[PDB]
């Protein structure tokens, strides 16, 4: 099966595109990463930094994540990031986003050994 | 220095009915580990989550089995993390872990562990 490490980077890792204006970005991406699938996921973040760089935010600043589980990680830096968001006239199986880029700290909880992130909580 | 280090101490050979204090600080964190803990594994059995404590003294959580006879406390320096066994059995005996940076007892939540500090409990 999909291990969950392995799901974070289907869903949230993009590290070979560059912060460059695309406006069409999300509506790609979120079908080519299988989140349009069963729903409309309606936020979803990829994070265009290297597996390496997001890996080691695990070893970063601890915070509560925003359901308040604790095993969360801020970046220090803040990252290159795409957040994907439905737009008003998305509905299921026509699922449309809007694609805006950001530079922000990503907070992620990480689990397992080795300590990796297996799931995107938030950007700030 | 550069690397995180949760250093163990206490534990070792105790006789049953007996007391021990574990000890565990964790140095080469900046920032406070919001949750540490402490984790067993006993010969023949799964690693277990022990107690576990917020950086607020609070979200305080124990394994049924050691409930009243365990104290676990984080008010003796920054992410530093005691655990007070009292009325020890036989059963007590394993591996203990010191762990931070994790949520409640789930130790996959975890990513710093200490190396492992050896308590056994004859009878």
């Amino acid at each position: 099966k999909e291990t969950a490490a392995a799901k974070f980077e289907r869903q949230h890792m993009d590290s070979s595109t560059s912060a460059a204006s695309s406006s069409n970005y999300c509506n790609q991406m979120m079908k080519s990463r299988n989140l349009t699938k069963d729903r409309c996921k309606p936020v979803n973040t990829f994070v265009h930094e290297s597996l390496a760089d997001v890996q080691a935010v695990c070893s970063q600043k601890n915070v509560a994540c925003k359901n308040g589980q604790t095993n969360c990680y801020q970046s220090y830096s803040t990252m290159s990031i795409t957040d994907c968001r439905e737009t008003g006239s998305s509905k299921y199986p026509n699922c449309a986003y809007k694609t805006t880029q950001a530079n922000k700290h990503i907070i992620v909880a990480c689990e397992g050994n080795p300590y990796v992130p297996v799931h995107f909580d938030a950007s700030v | 220095g550069s690397q995180v280090q949760l250093v163990e101490s206490g534990g070792g050979l105790v006789q049953a009915g007996g007391s021990l204090r574990l000890s565990c600080a964790a140095s080469g964190y900046a920032y406070t580990y919001i949750y540490m803990g402490w984790f067993r594994q006993a010969p023949g059995k799964e690693r277990e989550g022990v107690a576990a404590m917020d950086s607020g003294g609070g979200g305080t959580l124990y394994a049924d089995s050691v409930k009243g006879r365990f104290t676990i406390s984080r008010d003796k320096g920054k992410n530093t993390v005691y655990l007070q066994m009292d009325s020890l059995k036989p059963e007590d005996t394993a591996t203990y872990y010191c762990a931070a940076g994790g949520y409640e007892l789930r130790d996959r939540t975890y990513g710093q562990w200490g190396q492992g500090t050896q308590v056994t409990v004859s009878s």
